[PDB]
RNA sequence: AGGUUCGAAGACGAUCAGAUACCGUCGUAGUUCCGACCAUAAACGAUGCCGACCGGCGAUGCGGCGGCGUUAUUCCCAUGACCCGCCGGGCAGCUUCCGGGAAACCAAAGUCUUUGGGUUCCGGGGGGAGUAUGGUUGCAAAGCUGAAACUUAAAGGAAUUGAC
RNA sequence: UCAAAGUUUAGG
């Protein structure tokens, strides 16, 4: 579905700023 | 028309149409038909030009007499009150009735037992008598209408304002019509009245 | 239609509606030439020659014929001034 | 494809209305759209009426009427049929059955 | 529960009756013996039910007529009670009713016979929303 | 609608230059992106050497092996 | 808003004509639509209107004969060189035997013919057919 | 329909118009000599006075200036009949 | 051997209308397909221009029937498009020649500049379309031939138009869509109303006026 | 600051093969008020704004104008509530071969190959992707801006017959 | 005046 999809990337996202700020 | 010296109104003729009621149209006044008005009274009840009715009643009467058979002038009635008239006019006239349930594609089917390619069609009430109008439109056959104050003018060449409501006042309209189509031409005076009565003409509500 | 010459060409020169100058086309199966009789004037009384007037086939479904109709007929002196 | 001119839902100027909570699901619907019932209704029925009637101590007496407006949703008022569906047709037609 | 006649009895029944109505009668086996001579029809069954049919018909023929058929003697009866001439209502003996504004409608075509004028009715309000 | 007036042109001919881009043909031909993606450095052939001859199998309506050279 | 005036006419009188009109009322009027409408009366498409003043912008009522397919107007008033009509008129007219181009000149308001007769340019206003 | 004098329009149909919509756009609106009953002076209002008008010898009020036209004092006479 | 039944037929039949240009003034619908032939005796060529399959789907399996546009025309001012399905290909190839027949239509033509010669090319530039497919006739000069598609150009010819420039838009594609476009343009060819028309009619009689005579047959 | 109700989270009860869900019982944040952020929604008429023209009909809301009769109030006046009109501009409706449209439909989505009133924003097979990347805004959650390699022959709309 | 009912060759 296309909103828990969005969701999906947004979580994804804040796991990717949450890798990079450990550099 | 030609409202000039011979075909002119005549007292008697006008105290015909009032008895009947042709000027006592409708509420419902259609911005075609304004044209023939006079005006609206009390209550609201629009009234119809008798003057402006005749003129139109001789014009259609000069287009089925300009039919030079008249056998290829139809007539059609679809309603319970012109089935009678029409018949009637279609004998004083010469015409060819089609009163009652017109069969849609009269005017189309080559094939058809019931096939007819008129020069005329002869309405009463277009809003009812609609098939045949919409067919006169396939081919290119004009009309006469006895049209009301609510009847709108869809492909009526020819419009006829009137009474088409009241049984009376269609029959005397039917009647009327038969008379100047004789006159002009046929083996009717104008000086001298017509031996035939306009009660012939008017449908009768199962009375006795 | 004519060519430079002067010669006339083109198959046929179509009518034109009465109350439009819009040609009435090859195949415009609503149209509408009517003749209207005329009378003799001291009797009233149908006379031979006749007063024709054709109609697109546009205007009779617009619902305007009648009046274009009665226009026409009180130009040319078949109907009486209404008023 | 657009179903209907009106969207189910007679707003029409606006651009936005309260909410009703409907009279069955509970479900939350626009008052401009939502099924609407109005129900006057005889208190005591065909069946007891007489028998009530018989052993009122007020002599005569016109008994009462039970006042209801409900408001169904539209998943329930098909459901309880009080709507069916139509034809593309007889879905333009706005007066109600008799 | 079950036996309506087909379109092949009835419209052999209703054309017999249209030809030989004078023939045929009330009574079943007097015309289901008429339906043999008048008619080829090949079996004794459908013969029988076309007589049937045509007796039923006979019967409500018996009681005014019937839409979908065509008796001489009642199309006759019909010419002569639809060319009925009375003495006549279009003239409304002496006095014609007419408002003001069927009035004025005269005096502009130039009139005034005998007619009576009269209106009172205030604009009531037409039908209601 | 369009700019359409007379002293226009700047924005008429700005508008479709920023618009250019959003076409797939141009964008391909005007972003480097491709020329370096290309292994032929925008050229019509490239001469290689052979390391291995490898099997490819083919998309599934078809059931196929390719045989192709890894270069 | 009312922008150009001139563009509006036309298009009122072509909307007429369109619906089968006898005449028609523009509302702003100007000397460029009576300059416009005149070329369009000396070729016959329309017939002889006129200009009624209230003590402003003016109204003017247009009397039609069905002869006139589609009168149109170019914005922006493009500044055509001579040399640059023959292109305008293949496309823009319907052929290279009816219709014209109207385009203002020093010389005046006219016609793409007149204009070419006169070896006078200038900018374009619309054409009509 | 299909054929209208816009140019000689009766006056039947140019009175139900819109002030600005007539064929010259016209007023609608009228001055009159308001009489009153006991200060003879005759003032010269305007149909949509919008003030409240006092008479000239200033005892009384005329008009209650409303939306529309204003309303005239009971015992207050007028005539129109002018331009 | 032809019975006519209808009005129109039974003239023709008898030799009373002379040419089908009568036929097309009044605008009296050509029913039988009798007629066109007798009038356009020759010349008259029918060219299938496609045999489109359709199909639909029943619960058992699909029915599957043919659509044959039919185009004819005298490559002399005349031309028709006729479409008709049946279940087997030749009865809908008899039955659209039948139908093109029916509407045969007289086509203007017209000069480029110089108006010197028989009309070549088309008058103005007129257009037709249907259903997305948009055909937009030009007129051409001399020489230039029929500058357009397969579809379009084999109409035009029969239409009897030398010389043509040609555009158009939407699915050209769809055959039936583009011939009954090309054919709506090529139909307008006469009913554009140009000075060289203009004139105040005359009016005549129409066949069922003057032969009423004989139409009441004796 | 407040916390009746409901109620994400959570906890039990059920239902189910499983149910971390739908049903039931509780119940935190929130749900409310005040004071600061946030700036997005199917924020939809999925329809930019101003300007013109182009068919009917009845209705309704505001203002104005005109009209015979009602209710009345008290005896007229002023009324206000009805009644029948017209005007201006509102929300909408039905209606038609206006004319469009792939259509469903739209008096606008019309006046477009007979293409030009003005002007803004904006799209260019489907995916990758509103991703990465920088820049920027935010306390944050996020927002604005915003690619590419690589992939792929279709995806999509409207409508028809079937089957379900 | 609403219990539960998941799936369906690679082999044309
Ligand atoms: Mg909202
Ligand atoms: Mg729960
Ligand atoms: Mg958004
Ligand atoms: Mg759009
Ligand atoms: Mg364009
Ligand atoms: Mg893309």
């Amino acid at each position: 579905r296309a909103k828990w999809r969005k969701k999906r990337m947004r979580r994804l996202k804040r796991k990717r700023r949450k890798m990079r700020q450990r550099s | 028309s030609g409202a000039l010296d011979v075909l002119q109104m005549k007292e008697e003729d006008v105290l015909k149409f009032l008895a009947a009621g042709t000027h006592l149209g409708g509420t419902n006044l259609d911005f075609q038909m304004e044209q023939y008005i006079y005006k609206r009274k009390s209550d609201g009840i629009y009234i119809i030009n008798l003057k402006r009715t005749w003129e139109k009643l001789l014009l259609a009467a000069r287009a089925i007499v300009a039919i030079e058979n008249p056998a290829d002038v139809s007539v059609i009635s679809s309603r319970n009150t012109g089935q009678r008239a029409v018949l009637k006019f279609a004998a004083a006239t010469g015409a060819t009735p089609i009163a009652g349930r017109f069969t849609p594609g009269t005017f189309t089917n080559q094939i058809q037992a019931a096939f007819r390619e008129p020069r005329l069609l002869v309405v009463t009430d277009p809003r009812a008598d609609h098939q045949p109008l919409t067919e006169a439109s396939y081919v290119n056959l004009p009309t006469i209408a006895l049209c009301n104050t609510d009847s709108p003018l869809r492909y009526v060449d020819i419009a006829i304002p009137c009474n088409n409501k009241g049984a009376h006042s269609v029959g005397l309209m039917w009647w009327m019509l038969a008379r100047e189509v004789l006159r002009m031409r046929g083996t009717i005076s104008r000086e001298h009245p017509w031996e035939v009565m306009p009660d012939l003409y008017f449908y009768r509500d199962p009375e006795e | 239609m004519q060519n430079d010459a002067g010669e006339f060409v083109d198959l046929y020169v179509p009518r034109k509606c009465s109350a439009s100058n819009r040609i009435i086309g090859a195949k415009d199966h609503a149209s509408i030439p009517m003749n209207v009789a005329e009378v003799d004037k001291v009797t009233g009384r149908f006379n031979g020659q006749f007063k024709t007037y054709a109609i697109c086939g546009a205007i009779r479904r617009m619902g305007e014929s009648d009046d274009s109709i009665l226009r026409l007929a009180k130009a040319h002196g078949i109907v009486s001034q209404n008023f | 494809t657009k179903k209907r001119r009106n969207n189910g839902r007679a707003k029409k100027g606006r651009g936005h209305v309260q909410p009703i909570r409907c009279t069955n699901c509970a479900r939350c619907v626009p008052k401009d759209k939502a099924i609407k019932k109005f129900v006057i209704r005889n208190i005591v029925e065909a069946a007891a009426v007489r028998d009530i009637s018989e052993a009122s101590v007020f002599d005569a007496y016109v008994l009462p009427k039970l006042y209801v407006k409900l408001h169904y949703c539209v998943s329930c008022a098909i459901h309880s049929k009080v709507v069916r569906n139509r034809s593309r047709e007889a879905r333009k037609d706005r007066t109600p059955p008799p | 529960m079950g036996r309506v006649r087909t379109k092949t009895v009835k419209k052999a029944a209703r054309v017999i009756i249209e030809k030989y109505y004078t023939r045929l009668g009330n009574d079943f086996h007097t015309n289901k013996r008429v339906c043999e001579e008048i008619a080829i029809i090949p079996s004794k069954k459908l013969r029988n039910k076309i007589a049937g049919y045509v007796t039923h018909l006979m019967k409500r023929i018996q009681r005014g007529p019937v839409r979908g058929i065509s008796i001489k003697l009642q199309e006759e009866e019909r010419e002569r009670r639809d060319n009925y001439v009375p003495e006549v209502s279009a003239l409304d003996q002496e006095i014609i009713e007419v408002d003001p504004d069927t009035k004025e409608m005269l005096k502009l075509l130039d009139f005034g016979s005998l007619s009576n004028l009269q209106v009172t009715q205030p604009t009531v309000g037409m039908n209601f929303k | 609608g369009k700019c359409r007036g007379l002293r226009t042109a700047r924005k008429l001919r700005s508008h479709r230059r920023d618009q250019k881009w959003h076409d797939k043909q141009y964008k391909k031909a005007h972003l480097g992106t491709a020329l370096k993606a290309n292994p032929f450095g925008g050229a019509s052939h490239a001469k290689g050497i052979v390391l291995e001859k490898v099997g490819v199998e083919a998309k599934q309506p078809n059931s196929a092996i390719r045989k192709c050279v890894r270069v | 808003v009312r922008m150009n005036v001139l563009a509006d006419a036309l298009k009122s009188i072509n909307n007429a004509e369109k619906r089968g009109k006898r005449q028609v009322l523009i509302r702003p009027c100007s000397k460029v639509i009576v300059r416009f409408l005149t070329v369009m009366m000396k070729h016959g498409y329309i017939g002889e209107f006129e200009i009624i003043d209230d003590h402003r912008a003016g109204k003017i009522v247009v009397n039609l004969t069905g002869r006139l397919n589609k009168c149109g107007v170019i914005s922006p008033r493009f500044d055509v060189q001579l040399k640059d009509l023959e292109k305008w008129q293949n496309n823009l007219l319907p052929s290279r035997q009816f219709g014209f181009i109207v385009l203002t000149t020093s010389a005046g308001i006219m016609d793409h013919e007149e204009a070419r007769r006169k070896h006078t340019g200038g900018k374009i206003l619309g054409f009509f057919f | 329909p299909l054929a209208k004098d816009l140019l000689h329009p009766s006056p039947e149909e140019e009175k139900r118009k819109h002030k600005k919509k007539r064929l010259v756009q016209s007023p609608n609106s009228y001055f009159m000599d308001v009489k009153c009953p006991g200060c003879y002076k005759i003032t010269t209002v305007f149909s949509h006075a919008q003030t409240v008008v006092l008479c000239v010898g200033c005892s009384t009020v005329l008009c209650q200036p409303t939306g529309g036209k204003a309303r005239l004092t009971e015992g207050c006479s007028f005539r129109r009949k002018q331009h | 051997e032809w019975l006519p039944v209808t009005k129109l037929g039974r003239l023709v039949k008898d030799v009373k209308i002379k040419s089908l240009e009568e036929i097309y003034l009044f605008s009296l619908p050509i029913k039988e397909s009798e007629i066109i032939d007798f009038f356009l005796g020759a010349a008259l060529k029918d060219e299938v221009l496609k045999i489109m399959p359709v199909q639909k789907q029943t619960r058992a399996a699909q029915r599957t029937r043919f659509k044959a546009f039919v185009a004819i025309g005298d490559y002399n001012g005349h031309v028709g498009l006729g479409v008709k399905c049946s279940k087997e290909v030749a009865t809908a190839i008899r039955g659209a020649i039948i139908l093109a027949k029916l509407s045969i239509v007289p086509v203007r033509r017209g000069y480029w500049g110089n108006k010197i010669g028989k009309p070549h090319t088309v008058p103005c530039k007129v257009t037709g379309r249907c259903g997305s497919v948009l055909v937009r006739l030009i007129p051409a000069p001399r020489g230039t031939g029929i500058v357009s598609a397969p579809v379009p150009k084999k109409l035009l010819l029969m239409a009897g138009i030398d010389d043509c420039y040609t555009s158009a838009w939407g699915c050209t594609a769809t055959l039936g869509n583009f011939a009954k476009a090309t054919f709506d343009a090529i139909s307008k060819t006469y009913s554009y109303l140009t000075p060289d028309l203009w004139k105040e009619t005359v009016f005549t009689k129409s066949p069922y006026q003057e032969f009423t005579d004989h139409l009441v047959k004796t």
